[PDB]
């Protein structure tokens, strides 16, 4: 968790 | 108007309940965490939203926008609900429902 | 947020916007599962609000998102409405969210976790950009 | 308003609600003429914004509301965005309102007038009823 | 949500700027007028609307909702723009456009 | 000004 596919 | 149609973001440092108190005195409780005072601030409409910090390459929820400066001053820290102090309750709720 | 910047759409996929029955943004929220969202208690959410997920732009004539109904609201009973202490509410969805490259969950810390003063954190939302 | 009362519909006829383009309520205002509204400078009003007169229930399925376009915004040049001092703006109506049992203007005081400490006044709005 | 669909009204006493200073100290400047601290408070969303008092059988604009309690506390006075202080600017504007 | 048709 907390792993966007689209990285901030 | 001053509302963003577009999701906005901002980086800010966490404060020690100690330092936060220099600004809010006794209004600062155990289940609260301060961030900001650095030139950015949460404001009207950001309430209930996340405060996240990275731990082990992952975004983890440390805060929830709670209250702050009546004017959203960028030199006054925002106050956040401290998830750490309230997590046992979330997990237990989750476990029972 | 005042003095913030636009985010890359999709990049904070747990971020939700709660809308009231009229139709618009009163508060923010965070998905922790495809069935639960965490918010503040002071937001007074009710079985009548709606949770919107996958949203980036609030002015689209029509955008590709997901409006979720709330089955039950769970306020922290320790919530102090004069003190604002224990400001948190759990929202149990009636229709679970559909995770994808733009909707997914944040990680929850442990009661014993330590986040030291001085750590650079991030906050996001649709609040005012100027008082 | 926290701990207010519901108003008799149409009894505070200069009361207006400003809406942004996405469509909803961000601030209050007061009609001082058929062509001008006064509101706060902190509201950040712009000509994209619309003034809604004649409103009671922001839910009203449909009413005899009047939506007005704003020709020019007049922001007091002394407005302090840090102190919030001189908080006022004037809005000049692209098109004038049509006064009626429900829409009409409030009176303006003189710089020399004295409202004594303790005087019973009234405030109105659609803001939060609870924090 | 905590947002009403119907218009709210609340009656409240005006305060003397030195009683107000008690509560907000130094943030209270020249063009500000306080009212409340008596069981009501304006809250987020009220901004820009009126504070009116009756004079000669007529309602007059004495305040413009400006900022107040970070929590809308019904025991803290709200701060309104004082019209008195700004109406010469208004009249000149009107006279001129 | 200041006298509503509808009385508060
Ligand atoms: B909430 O949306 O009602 C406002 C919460 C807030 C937090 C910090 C600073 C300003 C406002
Ligand atoms: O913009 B606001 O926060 C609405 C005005 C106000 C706020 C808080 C307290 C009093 C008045």
């Amino acid at each position: 968790c907390g792993v966007p596919a689209i990285q901030p | 108007a001053n509302t963003p149609d577009r999701l906005q973001q901002a980086s800010l440092p966490l404060l020690s309940n100690t330092n936060c108190k220099k600004y809010w005195g006794t209004k600062i409780k155990d289940a609260m965490i301060c961030a900001g005072a650095s030139g950015v601030s949460s404001c009207m409409g950001d309430s209930g939203g996340p405060l996240v910090c990275k731990k082990n390459g992952a975004w983890t929820l440390v805060g929830i926008v709670s209250w702050g400066s009546s004017t959203c001053s960028t030199s006054t820290p925002g106050v956040y609900a401290r998830v750490t102090a309230l997590v046992n309750w979330v997990q237990q709720t989750l476990a029972a429902n | 947020i005042v003095n913030g910047e636009e985010a890359v759409p999709g990049s904070w996929p747990w971020q939700v916007s709660l809308q009231d029955k009229t139709g618009f943004h009163f508060c923010g929220g965070s998905l922790i599962n495809e069935n639960w969202v965490v918010t503040a208690a002071h937001c007074g959410v009710t079985t009548s609000d709606v949770v919107v997920a996958g949203e980036f732009d609030q002015g689209s004539s029509s955008e590709k998102i997901q409006k979720l109904k709330i089955a039950k609201v769970f306020k922290n009973s320790k919530y102090n409405s004069l003190t604002i202490n224990n400001d948190i509410t759990l929202l149990k969805l009636s229709t679970a969210a559909s995770f994808s490259q733009t909707v997914s969950a944040v990680c929850l810390p442990s009661a014993s976790d330590d986040f030291a003063a001085g750590t650079t954190c991030v906050t996001t939302g649709w609040g005012l950009t100027r008082y």
